[PDB]
């Protein structure tokens, strides 16, 4: 009991990890373009991530 | 003269004020379709409207935006790209820009200034004043551009954030 719920523990710890640093990643990647006056996010930018 | 009233006409509607304490310590300002508040200046705008919007943050950058309502939408700044060298207009005095930097007479600019933007000839807005760092009889200044699509910020040594 004791080995499964720790492992199922550190997998979900792990898969959350990753999931916020992807995140972070994406936030971080299209931050500048939301600041600039005017202008607008390339079409491929805004496919491979969703681009409001 | 006639520039001086212009400009002061243009800023009695464009540019706003942020306030705390009964003391006011930061200005924004309405760019394009978008709004810039550098990210230093904390308080209360001076409207009620803007107020209530939510914001958005990067302290990589030191500025807030957002998106306008569609009621100041007629209140906009004209936003431009280019960067001829020349003499370029601004509330404290005409600030000249040569070799990719920004430099001002001395004492011009005063702490809690930020905020202010600059202007071109021609009216249009080229960048933001965030700080400033003198040498001699010269300030120098700590502005972001608007090169393209990305905002670029340029920063000399020992800067001082007003």
């Amino acid at each position: 009991v004791s080995a499964v719920v720790g492992m199922s523990l550190l997998a979900l710890i792990s898969i959350f990890a990753s999931c916020y640093m992807l995140v972070a990643a994406r936030s971080k990647c299209l931050t500048p373009y939301a600041l600039t006056p005017g202008a607008a996010v390339p079409w491929t930018l805004g496919i491979l991530c969703c681009a409001p | 003269g006639k520039r001086e009233r212009m400009c002061m006409k243009i800023e009695n509607d464009c540019i706003f004020e942020v306030k705390h304490e009964g003391k006011v310590t930061g200005y924004a300002c309405l760019v394009g379709d978008k709004v810039m508040k550098p990210a230093h200046v904390k308080g209360v705008i001076d409207n009620a409207d803007l107020a209530k919007l939510a914001f958005k943050k990067s302290s990589k950058y030191d500025l807030e935006c957002a998106q306008i309502p569609v009621h100041m939408r007629s209140d906009a700044s004209k936003y431009t790209h280019e960067k001829p060298e020349g003499h370029y207009n601004w509330h404290h005095g005409a600030v000249q820009y040569s070799g990719g930097r920004f430099t001002i007479p001395t004492g011009a600019g005063k702490p809690g200034d930020s905020g202010r933007p600059i202007f071109d000839n021609k009216g249009r807005v080229v960048a933001i004043v965030l700080g400033g760092a003198n040498e001699g009889s010269r300030t120098a200044l700590s502005v972001v551009t608007w090169n393209k699509d990305m905002v670029t910020r340029v920063t000399p040594e020992g800067s001082e954030e007003w």
